[PDB]
Parts: C-alpha cells; structure tokens; sequence
RNA sequence: GUACGGCCGCAAGGUUAAAACUCAAAUGAAUUGACGGGGGCCCGCACAAGCGGUGGAGCAUGUGGUUUAAUUCGAUGCAACGCGAAGAACCUUACCUGGUCUUGACAUCCACGGAAGUUUUCAGAGAUGAGAAUGUGCCUUCGGGAACCGUGAGACAGGUGCUGCAUGGCUGUCGUCAGCUCGUGUUGUGAAAUGUUGGGUUAAGUCCCGCAACGAGCGCAACCCUUAUCCUUUGUUGCCAGCGGUCCGGCCGGGAACUCAAAGGAGACUGCCAGUGAUAAACUGGAGGAAGGUGGGGAUGACGUCAAGUCAUCAUGGCCCUUACGACCAGGGCUACACACGUGCUACAAUGGCGCAUACAAAGAGAAGCGACCUCGCGAGAGCAAGCGGACCUCAUAAAGUGCGUCGUAGUCCGGAUUGGAGUCUGCAACUCGACUCCAUGAAGUCGGAAUCGCUAGUAAUCGUGGAUCAGAAUGCCACGGUG
RNA sequence: GGGUGAUUAGCUCAGCUGGGAGAGCACCUCCCUACAAGGAGGGGGUCGGCGGUUCGAUCCCGUCAUCACCCACCA
RNA sequence: ACUAUGGUUUUUAUU
C-alpha cells in the first residue's frame, strides 16, 4: 500500500485542476517585450517560477481502487485485474467476456 | 504423416489464359510484388528477338525443357546414420525446378536488366553450357552407387 | 487452469447482468464507483440478514437497488420506517434518490452464497469435515438441484497438516453454455488455519 | 564354502565344514507402474517440398554474474532472459545516503491551546523553524459545546520486510490430448483385473459390430456467435438507377431500384449414386449449388499434474525492527562491465535507390478536446480562428503500387550514423541522460561460419494507418488495410 | 676434522624488491542447496634460538642445536 | 560408423 503515495496524489492531481492545468501564460509575460535587444524584466522569472510542492509535472493519476501506477483503465475506473473481477461477477454494464 | 493436403489449381493469365506464365510470375515475385516480374515477362522473349529468337509458338516452354533436372535425392533411415537415394521426379516437379534453375543461373553474377540477363540465358538454352549443367554431372556420378542396396 | 465465475464468461448466452444502466462518458466510471459504494455499505448494515445478491437497476432518475434476502423482516423493520432511514443513506452515497426493492429467497440452502454460510456454521464447533459437505449436498438435492459440487481446503482435522476434501453429485456441466450455474468461494475464519469453502450448483438450462 | 585338523588326488582342487563379528530384512509367488541400446502400432509443419529468415555490420533492446554506498525482487531443466512492474533530469522507487520527527504520512476514544482559513518577511538544500498582519464562522435545555487544525497521554498505528518447507486464493502446463469419475455385478486367496481389451473407421470411447460387464455423471459432440446466394421487412446524418430544379455539389426535391447498415425465411442431412468393405459401420469419388463433408471459423479447456511458481493483486500463522528494514525533503542508484548469452530493426541493392508528381482506403480518436482555412519564417515552432457532442467538421493528400527525370558495381559521394554550427520548445531545471528543425560532417557494410527457425491460404513473404499510456520524447504494447 | 641444504599453519612446503606472513588438504562460516562439489570470507604461527647489522630480520652476516648429504678418521 | 558414467537424506494415515 504505502499510504504516502496517496498523500502525494491529494496535493498533485487532486489540487492541480484550479492552479496548474493552465499556467504557461504566467511565465510567457517575461517574453512579452516592446523591442529586441532591450530588457524590462531581469531576474523576476525566478519569482514567477517559484512553486515546488506543485507542478504541471510529476502528476500520476494512479488506479482509483488499487493505488497502482500501471494497468488502470480511465473509461471504467478499474485496473486489468478488477475489469475481469467485475465482468465475471456481471457487476459492470455493457461489458461481456465472450462469445461475440 | 500423410501430406497430401487440400487441392489448389491457381488462376491462368488475364491476356492469353496461360497456365505456365501465371506460375512463372510466382517465381519472380519477391516481397509479395508481381509488378517486378511483369517488367521481365515478354521483354525477355522480345530481347531474345535481338540476338537469336526464332519461332515463339511455345514462348519459353522448350527452354524450360532443354533445361533438364535429374539429380534430386531423399534420405532413407532405420535409426541414426542415414542413406541417400536418388528420385525420379514427376513432370510437374521437373518443370517447377527448371523454372528456378534458369532464373537462378541468370542471377549468378551482378549486371543490368533481368530481362536481358535472362535473354542471354535463353540464347544459351539451345546448347546449355556452364550454369544449370556442370554441377548436374559432378553429382550424377553417384546416381547408381546410391541404388545398390535399395 | 484459470477458474473464474461461470456467470460472466457465459454472459453472451442470454444471461442478465448484476448491474444494468447507461451513463454519461464523463462520469460512467464515477457511477460505477457509486455501484461499489452501495454494496460495500449494505453488506456492513445487513450483515446478519442472509443476503444472496444485490442487483442494481437505475430507472426514473433514481437508483432501484434490489436485495435478495432470506431474512427480509430485519431489513424492512416493523414496518417500512426502518428502511426509510436506510434509503436516506443509500441516496446520499449514490447522489440520486433511492427506492429499495426487497425480494425473499425461498430456498437459501439451494443458493451457493448461503450454502457456504450454512457450512461455515458447523466449522465453528468443528463437526467431522467429511459429514459437513454431505449434509449440504443432501439439503440442496432435496431442494430441487440437479447436481452439486463442494470443496473444503486447509486445517480440516486433526493434526497440524493442511488437506483438501470434496465429493460431487448429479450434473455440472461446466462447458454447457446454457447451464446458468450458481457459484461461490469463501472462508470460515477459524482459530487455526482459516478453512476455504467452494460451492457449484446446477438447477436446469436457463 | 572362508579358517583349522582329517580324508581323496602327482596337482589346480574336491569333500567334511566352524566361531567370533554383524543388520532390519533377505527370499518364493502373483499383480500394478516405468524404462529399454525389445516387439508391433496410432499421430505431429518432428522428417518430406518450397520459400523468407537468424548466426557479419550499425543502432535499439531483454537477461545473468561479479561489482557497488543502490546496482530493487522474482521467474534456470525442456513451462527463466521485449517479462510481471507502459513511456527514468526531479519524479514515480521497492533500492541507497545525509537531514528531521517518533501516538508518527495513515485510524479512533480523552485532555490542552487554537476556527477552517487568507497574506507576508527572515533562517534552512528542503523538510521545516522563527516573526508580522488578517478572519473568529456553526450549535446555543442556554450547560458551555460541536466540528476542524494540531499537540501530550493510555491502548495503538507502520512494513511491495523474510518465509508458497504454514496456507486460503491466483497460476504455469500435458492439450483439443481423448481421456476420466460414481455405483453395482463378476473373476482372483488378495493387491488386481474387467468394462476403458478387440474388429472396422474418426479430429474424437467417433459411428456400428462384439466378450462378463451393465447403468448414471465429467469430457468429445452440442448450446451461443459469424458468413457465401435467393426472398422479405425497413431507410437518415447512408445509398442514387429513373425524373424535375441546380453554389452544377447526391447539392435540393425525391426514388426504394443498387451498395450498405440490419432483423427474419430458404440452403447441407453423408441425405442421393458408384467404388472399397462383416448385402456392416465408415471413407474415397461423383452430382447439385454461391458452397459441404468437426461446413469454412470463434468461446474452445474432463481427471490428475513438477518433492513446480506467486505472501509485489488481496488476506493470513510465524520471525523481526520501530533512538527504524518508517515518513517528510535534497541528491543518488535503476544508463558500473574487469565476462557470459540472445531478440529486433535498417543498409548490404540494381529485379534497386534518390528526387518530384499521382490512385485507393480500413479501423479508431476527438467540447479546458480533434483542430481546417490563411500564414510569419530556412524550419521545428509560433500566430489567428471555423466546423465538431461526431454517418452532417477535424486528426488525414494512406505507403507500398503507378509514373518522369536521375544515379550505378566504385565494394558504393550509397548508407547519413556520427562529430559541430544555428536554433525552436517543454519544466524549478535539460552536465551525464530530453524532443524536433535547418546548414555543415563523414563510417561500417557484396545475406553471411560451426549450426539452426516458421507457415500448407489470405497462411508464409512485404509496406503503410490508428489507439492507450501523456510536462517533453518509444525501436515499448495491441487492433486496421493494400500487395500476396 | 672439512664442506653443502633444511628447521614457516594440524599435514606437505614456497620464499623478489627488507616494513612480510602465505598456497592447497584439515578447522569455522555465508552463498547456490538440507548436504557435497564449487564460489567467498575467517580462526590458528617458535618463519629453530641467540647476538650483530638495519628506521624494521623469516628475509642479510655470524653461531649453538637437531636432521639429511659428499669427504677425512687403524694400515 | 559407433555413442563412457551418475556422490548424502527424503508423506501425515486418524476413527
């Protein structure tokens, strides 16, 4: 399990949607200039790029039922093992296993 | 252990209904492409008509008969160490081997235009020298020694 | 080989789902998360109510929730007000209004879910293991089954060794696509080992 | 059957024939396995006949072992090594180091101070540790609380740590192989045999015949799904033969003929006839038709499996740690090679390549998304913006192929890796170890050596299209189509 | 009476820079398997002793002991 | 053509 991997998820993909899923305009202002060979911004780039606990990077969704980083299916909310488990029990609509 | 499988006749040619030509393109087909064979078909016979080509009634069917395979073998066994035996091939196999013998003899060394490398081989297919004949006699000198104890 | 439930591998053979509904392409997985939450809640509240399955339909912009029980009198209470407090919470975790449909199971000793519970009862007081499955076979064939299979695994005796026992009666037939076979696997939670229990029951083709 | 003494022999020896010491089984008889360098006999892309390959070169890429501060943990008889654990700067991480806190990231009951929160400065790699402002919400049997953020107790919490020689479950595979159980009878001293053995014949205990063996189950076979041709029912955002009008566009009326998308009937049963052969059963051949001979094909998995794997999918007995085999951060290791083995893909060409035009889709995916049109520029990119909830737009001029110029055996001015220059972007950030573009750069390499693969048909051979995973980037993993 | 080699690990023995304790079989133990083979890391020394030289002596000189080996020892 | 040899130990079985 290692519950610290969910403690990352809570402050990444579950908190990024209102602040980091669109943010590239907030750095592009430092490339907004009136003329070439002229500066008005200097080192303020290191203040516009100051966050480290949150990023557009390092974002893993993980399986919402097993915390597993590989073998998740977004359309069902299940992993490779639970797709069979729900299908064999008939607990998932529209999906069948054989016989076409 | 019995193969003998199905039955497959294949299709004839679209321009004259030929059964031999529609099979010969399946020997010059490489990478699943028959177009490269259709650049060599008729052009080899028309390039033979720049050097020696007299009569065309059978096209190249008699060049494939002056080319004559005879030295085919099989292996016989009752355990470990095996015994070689020669085989009397059917006309359908004799023809299928003659079709490779001549196009492999035309490929023996690198040059331009396969229709022309094959026309040089078809002009030889009235006297048959070197390629498709000199290996045959050097293994035919065992053809009765490999019958002795059946 | 791979075992798996005879229900969902034969669901292409005129069989019904245990959950049947249609949802939006931006929340189908979240409605299936709800479909799990309603079962994981009800199997903790109705834990003594002899439940054989919970089936989900979603008509009328609500959730129906159909509960197959051999003890409905402790689900609905005395009468119909104890469930008004229950469906309030089912509707809370579903995000929609909730109906609740309560269905009585006539023959619980014919159902693989509750036959495994009836076997688990006698493993508490450790009766002879080879009798415990024969009573479950007898009781099910006397209830209109056309064949039954059983298996019990690990710490059945007697001594420290781990062994398995089975016995089989009548028809299965596991490759028969139309057989509509009833299946279950469970554990008896004993004070040494655990004892694993398996049951397969046949009644007739569809 | 060795010793000592006797007896017989010329003699090797023959004959009489011990004891001490020593172990838990030797042996006769019939029976079931299993193997043979025994016998008969079934069948296999094991052999047979054909072709395309692998074993060189350059890159990508999988494993073991030694090593190391990590080089995570597993899978070695034939059932391990493009594999479980899908896109390694930091991440994700098990592994490893230096920090920090130990009721702890995660869960609850009680006490104690605070609302939850919102802003801003300093110390520090950061975790966090110190300040300076701001807000004081909910319930008010009117008691003082709840709830929420933390902290200090008492019980506790943590563990993808180690064990399938502790297991419930999960699983490899003989094998689509035709075989296996439950009972009753009989024979045999009994274990054991029978039947399940035999005679034809099948993919098959097949389909019949037959013996002291005969029923009921699990397999085989069937169920359900899919298709060649005719007939019918029905048609938009699909179709377009006839007919009116025409952004001349199946575009709009309109038709229902024709693709197609689709439910329903017909058709195929070894049924007919010959040949073999228990005037048997069953095959081989012929006939019909669009076409048979499990129809061509799917889902297919009877028992029992190796002194076999998996506690890293989940539980769980035991061992052990918690001044940590935690967790919160900054960096490492997973891209050490001292040596041991493979799988790909591209060029090795000419029957070909290179450049520049041109024909055809099939199937997915697409409302903070697929992104047209037109551009700014050498170009990646950047700029503006329509249609589209997808039979009504977009991803998207499919590439092989068809063609015209051009290059040529020089071991390739081919193959363009590789080393530089100029860049464009993504992110806190591109030293090693990130994509993509323009202008330079210049290399190995004639299908191979012992040896050895896969397929009998839309198969082998060969060239393109799409999707999931998604900061930026797959030669990774699965479908779709042309040629055949 | 004179020369020459030895005395180092339980057993057999090597001896290159003089700052040196070691190889295999035995003893202990981990890995692979429970062993063994095979891998790897350890335990245990009178380097015969004493004196001298030396920054330090198993390691070079000298000399005492015991063992081997060629010579001399009545004529 | 013909084709050497295989170190130590190895189920509970109840009523």
């Amino acid at each position: 399990a290692k519950q610290s991997m969910k403690a990352r998820e809570v402050k990444r993909v579950a908190l990024a949607d209102k602040y980091f899923a669109k943010r590239a305009e907030l750095k592009a202002i430092i490339s907004d200039v009136n003329a070439s060979d002229e500066d008005r911004w200097n080192a303020v780039l290191k203040l516009q790029t100051l966050p480290r606990d949150s990023s557009p990077s390092r974002q893993r969704n993980r399986c919402r039922q097993t915390g597993r980083p590989h073998g998740f299916l977004r359309k069902f909310g299940l992993s490779r093992i639970k797709v069979r488990e729900a299908a064999m029990r008939g607990e998932i609509p529209g999906l069948k296993k054989a016989s076409w | 252990r019995r193969r003998v499988i199905g039955q497959r006749k294949i299709l004839p040619d679209p321009k004259f209904g030929s059964e031999l030509l529609a099979k010969f393109v399946n020997i010059l087909m490489v990478d699943g492409k028959k177009s490269t064979a259709e650049s060599i078909v008729y052009s080899a016979l028309e390039t033979l008509a720049q050097r020696s080509g007299k009569s065309e009634l059978e096209a190249f069917e008699v060049a494939l008969e002056n080319v004559r395979p005879t030295v085919e073998v099989k292996s016989r066994r009752v355990g470990g160490s095996t015994y070689q035996v020669p085989v009397e091939v059917r006309p359908v196999r004799r023809n299928a081997l003659a079709m490779r013998w001549i196009v492999e003899a035309a490929r023996k060394r690198g040059d331009k235009s396969m229709a022309l490398r094959l026309a040089n081989e078809l002009s030889d297919a009235a006297e048959n020298k070197g390629t498709a004949v000199k290996k045959r006699e050097d293994v035919h000198r065992m053809a009765e020694a490999n019958k002795a104890f059946a | 080989g791979q075992k798996v439930h005879p229900n969902g591998i034969r669901l292409g053979i005129v069989k019904p789902w245990n959950s049947t509904w249609f949802a939006n392409t931006k929340e189908f997985a979240d409605n299936l998360d709800s479909d799990f939450k309603v079962r994981q809640y009800l199997t903790k509240e109705l834990a003594k109510a002899s439940v054989s399955r919970i089936v989900i339909e979603r008509p009328a912009k609500s959730i129906r929730v159909t509960i197959h029980t051999a003890r409905p009198g402790i689900v609905i209470g005395k009468k119909g007000e104890d469930v008004e407090k229950l469906r309030k919470v089912v509707a809370d975790i579903a995000g929609v209004p909730a109906q609740i449909n309560i269905a009585e199971v006539r023959k619980p000793e014919l159902d693989a879910k509750l036959v495994a519970d009836s076997i688990t009862s006698q493993l508490e007081r450790r009766v002879m293991f080879r009798r415990a499955m024969k009573r479950a076979v007898q009781n099910a064939m006397r209830l209109g089954a056309k064949g039954i299979k059983v298996e019990v695994s690990g710490r059945l005796g007697g001594a420290e060794i781990a062994r398995t026992e089975w016995y089989r009666e009548g028809r299965v037939p596991l490759h028969t696509l139309r057989a509509d076979i009833d299946y279950n696997t469970s554990e008896a939670h004993t004070t040494y080992g655990v004892i694993g229990v398996k049951v397969w029951i046949f009644k007739g083709e569809i």
